[PDB]
């Protein structure tokens, strides 16, 4: 998988 | 009928060769979503084309 960035 | 029509809600700076690096603010048009979490996208301010992190985007006018 390519998990998402967390959020700023 | 096939528009998609998202904002960017922060930055993005792109780390592979295959994403977009998007501005906050930057309107984007949703090219495919099959993915799920990353977008293919296609930047209606710069023109560019790649994939994106759909948890930085929310749907816009
Ligand atoms: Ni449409």
């Amino acid at each position: 998988r390519r998990p998402l960035p967390p959020l700023p | 009928g096939s528009h998609m029509t998202f904002v960017a809600l922060y930055d993005y700076e792109s780390r592979t060769e295959t994403d977009l690096s998007f501005k906050k603010g930057e309107r984007l048009q949703i090219v495919n979503n099959t993915e799920g979490d990353w977008w293919l996208a296609h930047s209606l301010t710069t023109g560019q084309t790649g994939y994106i992190p759909s948890n930085y985007v929310a749907p816009s006018d």
